[PDB]
């Protein structure tokens, strides 16, 4: 899946790199 | 149509700078550590053990009916308010200490740590054996009740014979107040998986020991069951013991270390194989004040999931285990006569009592939700009871209808007017038992006056006005 | 309160069998409005269970005959050994482990810069209370006396 | 003292293979002796009816249950296969090129 | 990035042999022992902890 | 035009769905996405991998 | 944790502070005489370490 923030590791990876999902 | 991909609460929940403090006065509970004392039905002394889950269901006052002086910061036509948890402290009052549990008739045949010679077997080889359990501390906070896991009896795909092994299944459940934590014998349904009723100590022999399902609780879509957690657990094997009973599965006659068959045919004493069903007694070693999770403020800056501490429904669940203050106090009473000058064992009645003490303190931040069409659709898809609790949805579908109002309702010249049917049907969590704590009349804006409040003010800079 | 809760007078060692053991009420002393009872504190507590014992006496609450008794549930009534239950009133013998010089709270200066409560170290009434417990120097020295004369060999 | 339940970010590998999952394969080798609790479970199969404990009565069994959940973050990388890279990959592992094309 | 989830509670399990080759305890023996045919014993142990 | 329903769609998939003691094969009823052509026999040709 | 042998210097007072009562084992033919309450522990400096 490419929707990273949906999963516990994927949002941990995002929090680690900064890289937050765009607020809609 | 509406959306996919669960978004963070930080996108549709706008914070304010208004912080409130709320705390419990002091929560005490006294009981028996192993089993509830009843007469025959009504509970006279409840079971209060230091190895139980304490699941506090905190009730907050509805922030939409708060009478703020200038309400011009939010519009109740298009906005609604919610509480967000920002600080918490779980106070713990008793001294540190370790309590032990046992069974008067435990299924233990011998000690197999070091056997001076080979052994025997009869009927009822049960022993009185006690142990200290695994040490466990945990704290979970969320707006939904926690999920726990345990291994339980499943239905097999075909029939079995009498005495066959029950098939295991991992069963998820809500963790409730008074459920037992894992103690080192695993997360299992002792009532169904052990028909012996002698396989584990008295406080768990009929219970279900559950563990928090962290794997399912972090991987849920909205992240509402827990948004913060801490845990510490330690165990070693203290003694190494054997079971007694008919051996359900024999040892295979082939020895895979040597690639040969083996039997004790040359030694008459060892021909009948001793039980290969082993168990260790757990032991949670030295407790220390340095290792303590509790009596510390926790500031919830960034939650684990997409729910950044938002207390949806004006509810909060605080789940505590503290096996570090499980000191069972031994009471005794002199029965019969308070006159003898000589000790007799029949003259004194021994008792056990456990006392727990908690104090809970929170810092809540007010937040505003502006309920635009897409925000409404997203909140409705997430949880319909949010938009039912907050007056806005369910615009009124029908029209008026006559009810004909028969003047003399208790006369025999008309039909029966009985109707009046509905008892109130609101609570969906009514089947579950929690330590319900009411904080509706405990909210205060004067943070400086309270211990956690001034800790929050010191941490945020924000000194009190002079 | 061992004095009024244990009329056996034999349930705990000699130094506490007639005394009251108290713990400091940290929750209450902290939640006092002015913060006067304490404005600074420390603590180091540790224990493990060393030995696991029973209590002898008439049983106060019998074990219920359902699954609440665990292994003692299934009555060994058929067996002349286990017809009557052993006492299910267990007590552990405590043990504070190894005392170390590293873990010492005392013989260190403390500087009271910011107190816990609203009283920032003001000794109202010209008075101050210092409460100390130090169970790390509790060694009792054995004395002897040769009362019947140093003469015999 | 736990190694597990923690994310590990592979910033740089130990050797020359910097995390490249050749052949579309990854091996994860776990040993965990800190969750080796054997659940002792018995059955009353030879014992429906009796109110007195007998040892011939109850059948004892042993069980163990493992639970794992593996999560990864993969990155897409592209390799432009010139003569030098093709010969170098063929020297490293012919199965990589035999599985693709070229 | 990678993460290995682990679900069960912490705990130590023990194993043994019903007919383990041990003759005597040599950690502290009070005096000299003996020996015959099939001196095997039922002996359990906790293994080395490894992750 | 569909949002996620508030319940979630987490499936519980067992690794050995033919074994005794796991309740059922779990998927008897054909509720979701069944074409009404269940009752008719055709020469079904899969071209998914042939484009 | 051991005991001492010798004549008692100070006997245990007749009153038991845990129970608030006098105590004596005069109903038994063993405990009628108190054991020496002069206890002493043997010290032990644990593991010596190079660090």
């Amino acid at each position: 899946s490419q929707d990273l923030d949906q999963f516990a590791l994927g949002r941990k990876f995002l929090y680690q790199a900064g890289i937050r999902t765009a607020v809609t | 149509t509406p959306v996919a991909k669960v978004q963070s609460t930080d996108e549709y929940v706008y914070p304010t700078s208004l912080f409130c403090h709320a705390h419990t006065d002091r929560l005490l509970t006294v009981g028996h550590p192993f089993f509830s004392v009843i007469d025959n039905d009504k509970v006279t002394v409840p079971k209060v053990s230091g190895n139980q889950y304490r699941v506090f269901r905190l009730k907050f006052p509805d922030p939409n009916k708060f009478a703020l002086p200038q309400k011009d910061f939010y519009d109740p036509e298009k906005e609604r308010l919610v509480w967000r948890l920002r600080g918490l402290e779980i106070g713990r009052g008793g001294p540190l200490g370790i309590g032990t549990t046992g069974h008067p008739l435990f299924n233990k045949l011998g000690d197999t740590e070091n056997p001076n010679k080979y052994q025997q077997g009869s009927k009822d080889n049960r022993q009185n054996t006690s142990m200290d359990p695994k040490q466990t501390q945990l704290f979970i906070v969320g707006c939904e009740p926690p999920t726990g896991e345990h291994w339980d009896v499943a239905k097999p795909c075909g029939a079995l014979e009498k005495g066959d092994c029950p098939p295991i299944q991992l069963v998820n459940s809500v963790i409730e107040d008074g459920d037992m934590c894992d103690i080192g014998f695993g997360n299992m349904n002792f009532k169904e998986l052990q028909q012996d009723r002698s396989g584990v100590p008295l406080d768990i022999v009929s219970t279900r020991c559950k563990w928090p399902d962290f794997l399912k609780m972090t991987n849920e879509a909205y992240g509402d069951k827990m948004f913060f957690f801490g845990r510490r657990e330690q165990v070693y094997a203290r003694h190494f013991f054997t079971r007694n009973g008919s051996v359900g599965e024999p040892i295979p006659n082939s020895v895979s270390p040597s690639d040969f068959y083996y039997a004790p045919d040359s030694t008459q004493d060892q021909k009948t194989l001793a039980p290969s069903v082993y168990f260790g007694t757990p032991s949670g070693s030295l407790v220390s004040s340095d290792g303590q999770l509790f009596n510390r403020p926790f500031w919830l800056q960034r939650a684990q999931g997409n729910n950044n501490g938002v207390c949806w429904h004006n509810e909060l669940f605080v789940t505590v285990v503290d096996n570090t203050r499980n000191t069972n106090f031994t009471i005794s009473q002199q029965t019969n006569t308070p006159n003898p000058d000589t000790y007799d064992s029949t003259n004194f009645k021994n008792y056990l009592r456990h006392v727990e003490q908690f104090e809970l303190s929170l810092i809540a931040q007010l937040c505003k939700v502006p309920l635009d069409p897409g925000v409404l659709a997203h909140i409705n898809t997430m949880n319909p009871t949010i938009l039912e609790n907050w007056n806005l949805g369910f615009v009124p579908p029908p029209q008026q209808s006559i009810s004909d109002d028969y003047r003399y309702i208790t006369s025999s010249a008309t039909r029966c007017p009985d109707q009046n049917p509905p008892k109130e049907r609101e609570d969906p969590y009514k089947g579950l038992i929690f330590w319900e704590v009411d904080l509706t009349e405990r909210f205060s804006q004067d943070l400086d006056q309270f211990a956690l409040g001034r800790k929050f003010l010191y941490q945020a800079g924000i000194r009190t006005a002079v």
